[PDB]
């Protein structure tokens, strides 16, 4: 995907388009890695909301 | 003559009640200052989240 996004628009450095390809599939994944954002976040019992 | 012996009706200065309000009453002596506070509790009641 580096060396392609260079033969198409030839504005960067295939080199550094390895990192930020790698930063936006190992970074994004390590930092999101157990979030929850599908079911019930919280509760509370005392006060009564979900 | 006979008199009568000096009766009275003592209480605390503040009896909170309702279902949910322990954590609205626990506010008040955050606000008084207080800033170390020691629990005295039961076994049963430390082992089950009480």
């Amino acid at each position: 995907l580096a060396k392609m996004a260079v033969a198409e628009s030839g504005m960067g450095i295939v080199e550094d388009k390895v990192i930020k390809n790698h930063f936006a599939s190992e970074y994004i994944y390590n930092a999101y890695k157990d979030e929850k954002t599908c079911g019930v976040l919280s509760e509370d019992d005392t006060f009564g909301t979900i | 003559k006979r008199a009568e012996n000096m009766l009275w009706h003592k209480l605390p200065k503040s009896i909170y009640f309702r279902r949910g309000s322990l954590p609205i009453a626990l506010d008040e002596v955050i606000t008084d200052g207080h800033k170390r506070a020691l629990i005295v509790t039961d076994r049963f009641l430390f082992n089950n989240g009480y």
